[PDB]
């Protein structure tokens, strides 16, 4: 999965 | 409230302490009666509130993958019937999350949101609507499915307005935002292009703002920055 | 009972779900309803129930620990009074750990160990009784703390006087058992030297036995004594 | 700590 904050 | 009879400045205490401890659970429940209490939130309330509600509906969107793979593997040809029990359980967990996105997308109308006037207060509650709009849509399969993008969607594009307008391109508010949204496209509306032009044209422009921080400030924006890269070395 | 309107099949299967995505709390829900039905429980299903409360359990340890070390430091000469906040949430995770157990030590009262009569099916659930005892006693300060520890080193003392009797020194629960019991010593009991003995007895009976096992058996009974070896170490 | 299986 790609990175989110 | 179960929190109502607990003082504000306990249930910050607590909810501190159930950081701590990884009870993330305790976390968002005490943060929920924090803001219960009516009162605007500081920057680290504001950070305690999310940091508490990530780690539980992050928890839940893995068993909800890890459960909806395994429903995938059980209708595919030649597997054999196993009975309802694969679906009721993913749909547990399902309802579980979506009440949690509810609470805290409840939490953020009434009324976080309306309250909010600074840009970093804005900002940051408006990138935590697109998120749990986000988190509604991964699952959604109905009706509602394009009207819950499309809340997603302006919540995001609200915040995006306003970092834009009020906040310089390092600040950290407007990378995580834009960080997000860019995933929003990839992942939620079959936009490959604009994540890809998004991260691109964020990390850019905060590369050419760097100059002006201190080490600290640096520090922290150039960790956002390297989320952006690795987002856009996954997509490239 | 929550599960009272499901097949004991449909327990046991979501509690096989529950494990695969890490939700410790519904596997241990699921397993609770499983018992409830009434009927004795395979090995298989003795080991779902198992790992679904030692995880839950060992959550709540960990963080009663991480609690109980803030309020020890807030209870130092100089250090600032912070109110009653710390102590009230270690005993709120505290509450909530006794509350598990008691509902561990409820299901094998009623009916797991009355109806347990093979030696393997038995000591199973006498060392379960030892082990939730023993996280009682990590968490008693008061009248009964002596009577909690007597009932940990009761049902330990039960299981191993069966074990030696009816399973071979190479038996995985045999060893298991053993490891847990000399733990309770050093750790509960302040009876380290017992600990050293019992651990080193049965890590020398196992190493004289191996020789009659298969490949299978022997990686099994090994990956056992490597922990009494590992805890021998810490040790001396 | 110690280990427990
Ligand atoms: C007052 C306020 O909200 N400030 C703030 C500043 C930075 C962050 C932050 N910093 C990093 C560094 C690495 C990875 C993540 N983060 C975050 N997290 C974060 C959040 C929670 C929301 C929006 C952007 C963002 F970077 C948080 C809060
Ligand atoms: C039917 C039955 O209960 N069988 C069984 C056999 C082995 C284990 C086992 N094997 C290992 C290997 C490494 C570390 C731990 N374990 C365990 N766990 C375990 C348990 C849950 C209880 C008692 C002893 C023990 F080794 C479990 C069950
Ligand atoms: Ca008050
Ligand atoms: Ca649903
Ligand atoms: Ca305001
Ligand atoms: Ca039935
Ligand atoms: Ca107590
Ligand atoms: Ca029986
Ligand atoms: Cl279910
Ligand atoms: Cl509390």
């Amino acid at each position: 999965f790609p990175a989110t904050v | 409230g179960a929190m109502g009879s607990m003082e504000r400045a306990s249930l910050i205490q607590k909810a501190k302490l159930a950081e701590q401890a990884e009870r993330y659970e305790d976390m968002a429940a005490f943060m929920k009666g924090a803001v219960e209490k009516g009162e605007e939130l500081s920057c680290e309330e504001r950070n305690l509130l999310s940091v508490a509600y990530k780690n539980v509906v992050g928890g839940q969107r893995a068993a909800w993958r890890v459960l909806s793979s395994i429903e995938q593997k059980s209708n595919e040809e030649g597997s054999e019937e196993k009975g309802p029990e694969v679906r009721e359980y993913r749909e547990k967990v399902e309802t579980e999350l979506q009440g949690v996105c509810d609470t805290v997308l409840g939490l953020l109308d009434s009324h976080l949101i309306k309250e909010a006037g600074d840009a970093e207060s804005r900002v940051f509650y408006l990138k935590m609507k697109g998120d749990y709009y986000r988190y509604l849509a991964e699952v959604a399969t109905g009706d509602d499915k394009k009207r819950i993008i499309d809340s997603a969607r302006s919540a995001y594009q609200e915040a995006m307005d306003i970092s834009k307008k009020e906040m310089p391109p390092t600040n950290p508010i407007r990378l995580g935002l834009a960080l997000n949204f860019s995933v929003f496209h990839y992942e939620i509306a079959n936009s490959p292009e604009e994540a890809i032009s998004l991260a691109k044209t964020t990390f850019d422009e905060a590369m050419a703002d760097l100059h002006t921080l201190s080490e600290d400030s640096y520090k922290d924006s150039t960790l956002i920055m390297q989320l952006l890269r690795d987002n856009l070395t996954l997509w490239t």
